[PDB]
DNA sequence: ATTCCCCCCCTTCGGTGCTTTGCACCGAAGGGGGGG
């Protein structure tokens, strides 16, 4: 019946009181579903028919489960959640199949009516009061109060997850060799026993849970592969994601494209070389989620490339603890990176991608370091270990970058792999002034009121130039002055600025940015052979 | 002893960062041992306060230790060689109304099970009230060769000759040396400087106004010290401790000891431990650190090399020095 | 049409700090995907 587990004490925030919301009208079949589910839970003792006193109320409604024939009963507890104390969540993440070890015996179980089995604290039951309306809005409704955890309340998930852990602790204490993965009420049970010998211990768990009021119907007890677990398709030796359907829609809207980006961003964990930047760029500026977005030729190609990747089958493999993890990162263009994790070559544990542009000005080295850090954190999350990286950056290039950078940076144990796109610094500012080369003393000073600057350069050998700038700022004008100095110099220049800002933008050695002026300065810096840059106080 | 929060201040709600299989296994072994002797106890989700926890392997001991990041909680509570004292802090009980804030959550590899939450039943290790309720100890660290601590003076290079760059830089190591070292108001160098020519008495009068050290710059026990670290390249680290900008209480240099020419984070982490230990014995407060490192880079690796029971507050710089 | 909770990404906007009142960076809140 109901779990004999001890109830978690719940309180409202101090000063606050219970809800007094009303009930919204409902469809005539939702009313029937709500009252039948409700006659059932009242017979089973899950709700206590209230009546002429409760000064509390909360709207209720129903949706359809994945079963497509049953209904889920929900309560819109938003106001109560506002007025309810705060809980600390214990679910710190989602388990991944790539972190699962190959187990000879595997079974997946599901606790029926998971929430309606854990009791609710007695003092808090009044606040959960609700009213089931009247068939064809006619008579007064049959009101109830929740004796168990409701679906819609914000303290229900944490309480249920703690209760399930407390229930499963006795079983795991006497049975160490079975791995148990508990996600809410979904249980993955793995063992190093044969079929006829771990069923005996699965029917023992099914009765240990049943002793605590937790039932387990045998229609959601999966005993044979492939197991449908956490949105995957677990095979005895491999695993894969459940089939992913991509839209084939003639006209695309904003939401119609964010769905596409979300699908590809989830398929990118196993499928290799998935890119969304050209499609995710179509979701800029536009805010109304109903307008037909035309598909650019760059996004059309990405859609074309993505759909043939999703045309062939991909399957990962399981973790082997007696091996080392290898991550192979690849640069794929426009700041997008792809990585693969494996222990044996050509058999991937999981695929991924990185296309986050963190900062205003950055280069390939910093982006690669960011990707390495992300992969390291993710691997520590999944396997508890730091992998070995196959980076496309030379050892000498990384040594040059890290030995001449103010910010402290590191990459764990790694090795270089010869792939066509390599990570390199496209230019390097030199330390000592160059003989034979002229100087390009730059100043662009603006006016903060009329937005008028004077961007120019003066040469030691008698050469000056000045270009008036409008609608610009102090920093933009001096960047334009540096650009002007680079524009009319030979294949060697000595640039001396008055700007501690423009030095920072250039000394960091970027290669791409959203600012057009910085991109033009970078482009011109690549052409020049040797460049010196220093700042002086005016 | 009744301890309470700062009026208007609630309690820590910090998330738990991921750990490695070896740290989790050590933490489970340690917490199970402590729970069986009553020092900690299991709690549920009804407690909304959380502090991060992690494990460190102590120097030349091969024995793991538990460390709780009691930084948010300490800033909200209303209250020479070094060795350990936290152990003894396990012998005085806490206050039942305060035990709710000292709660942590041990994570699980691959998110196998929901995190196991605990809370302290005795005085924790890393909590400023801890030394209190209970020769100089910081808070749990009970206090190397403190016989040579000084303030590095700034010096313009000595050799010969003068480039329109060496002078164009000189007025830079100088005009900047102003709010810091006054007296160098030298202004005549703008004659072989601003003039436009190829970059390819006052000197010693200021080489003397630099000889004199961190004049004045006295310490007040009201503003917590700020420490900013600079990477000088090839395992060379320099730091400055200033209460108010442009007047340094102490500056120094940290050369290459650990992580030989391979690991910046190992060098930075040990430098922070070195400066903090320096501050405690002379000032008594852990300075706020402005670290020349990214956010993700420091948070991922600083626990791998940390060897100190205390954890100072720090911020990360984002602009060149 | 109506709920909660967790993880991820991608975009947008407000707060913060230094500075040259712009500019750069970060955190939180929308949209989406997945999960129970
Ligand atoms: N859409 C949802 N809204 C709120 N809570 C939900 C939702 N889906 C699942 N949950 C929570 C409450 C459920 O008791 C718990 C476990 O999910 P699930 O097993 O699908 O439901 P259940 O146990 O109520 O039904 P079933 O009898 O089909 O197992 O997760
Ligand atoms: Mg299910
Ligand atoms: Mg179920």
């Amino acid at each position: 019946p109901i779990s004999p587990i001890e109830t978690v004490p719940v309180k409202l925030k101090p000063g606050m009181d219970g809800p007094k919301v009303k009930q919204w009208p409902l469809t005539e079949e939702k009313i029937k579903a709500l009252v039948e589910i409700c006659t059932e839970m009242e017979k089973e003792g899950k709700i206590s028919k209230i009546g002429p006193e409760n000064p509390y109320n909360t709207p209720v409604f129903a949706i359809k489960k994945k079963d497509s024939t049953k209904w889920r009963k929900l309560v819109d507890f938003r106001e109560l959640n506002k007025r309810t104390q705060d809980f600390w969540e214990v679910q710190l993440g989602i388990p991944h199949p790539a972190g699962l070890k190959k187990k000879k015996s595997v079974t997946v179980l599901d606790v029926g009516d998971a929430y309606f089995s854990v009791p609710l604290d007695e003092d808090f039951r009044k606040y959960t009061a609700f009213t089931i309306p009247s068939i064809n809005n006619e008579t007064p409704g049959i009101r109830y109060q929740y004796n168990v955890l409701p679906q819609g309340w914000k303290g229900s998930p944490a309480i249920f997850q703690s209760s399930m852990t407390k229930i499963l602790e006795p079983f795991k204490k006497q049975n160490p060799d079975i791995v148990i993965y508990q996600y809410m009420d979904d249980l993955y049970v793995g063992s190093d026993l044969e079929i006829g010998q771990h069923r005996t211990k699965i029917e023992e768990l099914r009765q240990h849970l049943l002793r605590w009021g937790l039932t387990t119907p045998d229609k959601k007890h999966q005993k044979e592969p492939p197991f449908l677990w956490m949105g995957y398709e677990l095979h005895p030796d491999k695993w894969t994601v459940q089939p992913i359907v991509l839209p084939e829609k003639d006209s695309w809207t904003v939401n119609d494209i964010q769905k596409l980006v979300g699908k590809l961003n989830w398929a990118s964990q196993i499928y290799p070389g998935i890119k969304v930047r050209q499609l995710s760029k179509l979701l800029r500026g536009t805010k109304a989620l109903t307008e037909v977005i035309p598909l650019t030729e760059e996004a059309e190609l990405e859609l074309a490339e993505n759909r043939e990747i999703l045309k062939e089958p991909v399957h990962g493999v399981y973790y082997d603890p007696s091996k080392d993890l290898i991550a192979e990162i690849q640069k794929q263009g426009q700041g997008q990176w792809t990585y693969q994790i494996y222990q044996e070559p050509f058999k991937n544990l999981k695929t991924g991608k990185y296309a986050r542009m963190r900062g205003a000005h950055t280069n390939d080295v910093k982006q690669l370091t960011e990707a390495v850090q992300k992969i390291t954190t993710e691997s520590i999350v999944i396997w508890g270990k730091t992998p070995k990286f196959k980076l496309p950056i030379q050892k000498e290039t990384w040594e040059t970058w890290w030995t001449e950078y103010w910010q402290a940076t590191w990459i764990p144990e790694w090795e270089f792999v010869n792939t066509p796109p390599l990570v390199k610094l496209w230019y390097q500012l030199e330390k000592e002034p160059i003989v034979g080369a002229e100087t390009f003393y730059v100043d662009g000073a603006a006016n903060r009121e009329t937005k008028l600057g004077k961007a120019g350069y003066v040469t030691n050998k008698g050469r000056q130039k000045v270009v008036p700038l409008t609608n610009t700022t102090n920093q933009k004008t001096e960047l334009q002055a540096i650009y002007l100095a680079l524009q009319d110099s030979g294949l060697e220049v000595n640039i001396v600025t008055n700007s501690q800002y423009a030095l920072g933008i250039i000394q960091a050695q970027p290669d791409k940015s959203e600012s057009e002026l910085v991109n033009q300065i970078i482009e011109q810096l690549i052409k020049k052979e040797k460049v010196y840059l220093a700042w002086v106080p005016a | 002893v009744p301890v309470k929060l700062k009026p208007g201040m609630d309690g820590p709600k910090v998330k738990q960062w991921p750990l490695t299989e070896e740290k989790i296994k050590a933490l489970v072994e340690i917490c199970t041992e402590m729970e069986k002797e009553g020092k900690i106890s299991k709690i549920g989700p009804e407690n909304p306060y959380n502090t991060p926890v992690f494990a460190i392997k102590k120097k030349d001991s091969t024995k793991w230790r538990k460390l709780v990041d009691f930084r948010e909680l300490n800033k909200r509570t209303q209250d020479v060689t070094v060795l350990d004292v936290g152990d003894a802090y396990f012998s005085v009980p806490l206050d039942e109304d305060f035990r709710k804030y000292t709660a942590f959550t041990i994570p699980s590899i691959n998110n196998e099970t929901p995190g196991i939450r605990y809370q302290y039943n005795v005085l924790p290790q890393g909590w400023k009230g801890s030394p209190a309720i209970f020769i100089y100890q910081y808070m749990d660290d009970l206090y190397l060769h403190p016989d040579k601590w000084t303030v590095q003076p700034i010096v313009l290079p000595e050799k010969d000759s003068w480039t329109v760059n060496d002078i164009q830089k000189l007025v830079g190591k100088l005009n900047w040396a102003s709010q810091i070292y006054p007296g160098i108001k030298v202004r005549q160098l703008c004659k072989l400087l601003r003039g436009t020519k190829a970059l390819t008495l006052e000197l010693a009068e200021n080489r003397e106004i630099l000889k004199e050290p961190v004049h004045g710059v006295y310490y007040d026990p009201s503003k917590d010290l700020i420490a900013e670290i600079q990477k000088q390249g090839q395992g060379q680290w320099t730091y400055q401790i200033y209460q108010e900008p442009f007047k340094n209480l102490k500056t120094g240099k940290y050369a290459r000891m650990r992580g030989a020419h391979t690991n910046d984070v190992k060098q930075l982490t040990e430098a922070v431990q070195k400066i903090t230990t320096e501050s405690i014995v002379i000032w008594g407060k852990t300075p706020k650190f402005k670290l020349p490192i990214q956010k993700e880079t420091w948070e991922t690796w600083w626990t791998e090399y940390w060897q100190a029971t205390w954890i100072p507050e720090w911020e990360f710089v984002n602009t060149p020095p």
